Order: C-alpha cells, then structure tokens, then sequence
C-alpha cells in the first residue's frame, strides 16, 4: 500500500495552570494538513497544507466542533486515568492517541489503527480485526470493559473502513501533485581525516520525500552494520528530509567501502564511493 | 517514564558563506513534551525563531523542528541550547557545517 | 476528516 492518513492527539494535565492542554495534528503520509490546539486564542481546526484550503465552511465548522468535544472527552479521560492508577491530583500526566487508516495503490483498505499511551507507556489498542481490544494492564482493562459494553469498536470500525478511507482518497486526488510525487535523494560521499591512521567516510542523502529510506556501508561487500554511525532522519523545512551514515576507515583503504541507498523515488538502488 | 532529547543542528541547504539559508534545530525522542529550545548566534539568543506543531513518532516520543533564517560566514558561531526535565543544565550543541 | 472520540 502506498498511503496513510493519521491523527496524533496529545492531552497534558498541568495542575495549578489551567485545564489540560489538547492538541491534534492530522497527516497524509509525512505531510501535515491540519492542526487544532485548545491553547490557541480561538481554537478552531485550521489548514497546514494548501490542498485542504479549498474545503468548504461546513468542513471547517464540523471539524472544529469535533475537536472541541474531543478536548472535553480527553480531559475526562485524564481524570479517570488518575483514579485507575491511584495517582495524586498534584502530578502532571500525558495521554497520547494515534488513529487512522492505510490504503493500497488502488485505494483499498490495508488496515485501521486506534491506540493510546499514558505517560509514554502503551495503554490500550484496537486490534487489527477492528473488533477487539488489547489492554496493557488492569487499569486499561477498565477502559476495555466499558468499550465492549457500549459497542465502541463498532463505531471506530465504521469510521476506519468507511469515512477514513473516503477522506484519504479525496485528499489524495486534491493534492496529487505533491502527495503522489516521490522526490529522490541527492547523494554524495565526503571524507574527513582523523589522524595519520584513520578517516571518516560520510554518505549523504538530501532533499527526499517521503522520509522512508535506507543507507548502509559495506567493506569488501560485507555490511558494516555494527560499525556504522547513523543519524535519525531529519526534516529540512521544505517538506523534504535528510540523513547520513558514517564509518571510520584506515587510511589508504577508502576504496574498499561503498554506500548503498534505497528510496522509493529511485528506480534502482544506488552504490557510491569516495571520489577523491 | 522520561526520555532525554536527541539534538541535531544543521542547515536546510548546504552552507555557503554569504548566501541566505535556514538554521535548523531538531529535537526528538523525548518524553514528556515540555522542552525549551534557543538558537544562538555568538552566544546571543535569536528572536525570530519559529517551530513546528507538536507531534510524535510511532514509539510515542515527541519531536519538534525549530528554525530561523540566517546567513553563514567563516567567523560566526551558531548553536542550539535545549532544556528538558532529563537535563541538569541546558545542553548546548554547536552547529557543525559537516553534520 | 476527524472522528468523535470516547472516554477511557
């Protein structure tokens, strides 16, 4: 499957500093398109991608109301969770949630998602069947019991299989020039002496979209996984990403190393080496 | 649980002394979400500094991009200073043109 | 498009 739509919601309590803050950002792949923040002067759902701007007044009003109520729901959920864990009302806590759908090249549902984490630890998750739940502990089991009783999975499923896939398909059509375009990385190898004995060979990948990519080094055709330093893929700010991998090699043996790059915007994977 | 931020300082486009660019400070892999970031020019804080909306990775750790328009030179020193609950003193990372 | 969430 080639695409996904997903919402990343964060609710944070702050006793003595107001009601818990709620923020929700929506994405299509690695492209953000909406944001909602309860701490904004006038909280409303607002565009963060040009292709969502054409959407009408009713679209904005409806999603604004949806997130205002979700703000209340997650505040009540934070209260409940404090109870489930016998925590004091003095501490600060975080309730995160990710939900959405993945679709194939043809637009058909690959899989749905709906999970939560409390203070950075997995809490409850809708299973891939879109019918049952997996709870991480006895507190999560309380949420599971209430959800099973009210038949919540059935509501999430109707959305994840219907409405979510319909929105994703519409967004993909409206933003086809960017959402459906993969930008390949610009690549090269740099060389930095360390001493008379060793040097670093660093391999670059710049300007790529989407973020998914694989850079690896080999000495004499053998992957150097344990000896390679890799940095986390980082956003450039123009929608694209960057990344590098480095290896310290003995002076004079530079030609025994090759860097390999795989990216979806590349027809065939690349092989490069230091060119003095 | 608490996870300390990973910090990367770099430019949007390759650095060319005299050409306008964007200085980026990207913090990731941290929990909880409260964090304070400053972009420094020869030890001084830069005022025109923006940032991306709060979000997180598949493992629940947060990430934020802080950026500012700037023009590199051979003399100027740039850096990112970050404070988070996992840190005793603000951590300062110097911009390395080759990283 | 978003969805109505439920209390934990």
């Amino acid at each position: 499957g080639s695409h996904s739509m997903r919402y990343f919601d964060t609710a944070m309590s702050r006793p003595g500093r107001g009601e818990p803050r709620f923020i929700s950002v929506g994405y299509v792949d690695d492209t953000q398109f909406v944001r909602f923040d309860s701490d904004a002067a006038s909280p409303r759902e607002e565009p963060r991608a040009p292709w969502i701007e054409q959407e009408g007044p009713e679209y904005w009003d409806r999603n604004t109301q949806i997130f205002k109520t979700n703000t209340q729901t997650d505040r009540e959920s934070l209260r409940n969770l404090r109870g489930y864990y016998n925590q004091s009302e003095a501490g600060s806590h975080t309730l995160q949630s990710m939900y959405g759908c993945d679709v194939g090249p043809d637009g058909r549902l690959l899989r749905g998602h709906n999970q939560y984490a409390y203070d950075g630890k997995d809490y409850i998750a809708l299973n891939e069947d879109l019918r049952s739940w997996t709870a991480a502990d006895t507190a999560a089991q309380i949420t599971q019991r209430k959800w099973e009783a009210a038949r919540v999975a059935e509501q999430d499923r109707a959305y994840l299989e219907g409405t979510c896939v319909e929105w994703l398909r519409r967004y993909l059509e409206n933003g086809k020039d960017t959402l459906e375009r993969a930008d390949p990385p610009k690549t090269h190898v740099t060389h930095h002496p360390i001493s008379d004995h060793e040097a670093t060979l660093r391999c670059w990948a710049l300007g790529f979209y989407p973020a998914e990519i694989t850079l690896t080094w080999q000495r004499d055709g053998e992957d150097q996984t344990q000896d390679t330093e890799l940095v986390e893929t980082r956003p450039a700010g123009d929608r694209t990403f960057q990344k590098w991998a480095a290896v310290v090699v003995p002076s004079g043996e530079e030609q025994r190393y090759t860097c390999h790059v795989q990216h979806e915007g590349l027809p065939k994977p690349l092989t490069l080496r230091w060119e003095p | 649980i608490q996870r300390t931020p990973k910090i990367q300082v770099y430019s949007r486009h390759p650095a060319e002394n005299g050409k306008s660019n964007f200085l980026n400070c990207y913090v990731s892999g941290f929990h909880p979400s409260d964090i304070e970031v400053d972009l420094l020019k020869n030890g001084e804080r830069i005022e025109k500094v923006e940032h991306s909306d709060l979000s997180f990775s598949k493992d629940w750790s947060f990430y934020l991009l802080y950026y500012t328009e700037f023009t590199p030179t051979e003399k100027d020193e740039y850096a990112c200073r970050v404070n988070h609950v996992t840190l005793s003193q603000p951590k300062i990372v110097k911009w390395d043109r080759d990283m | 498009g978003g969805r109505k969430k439920y209390k934990l």
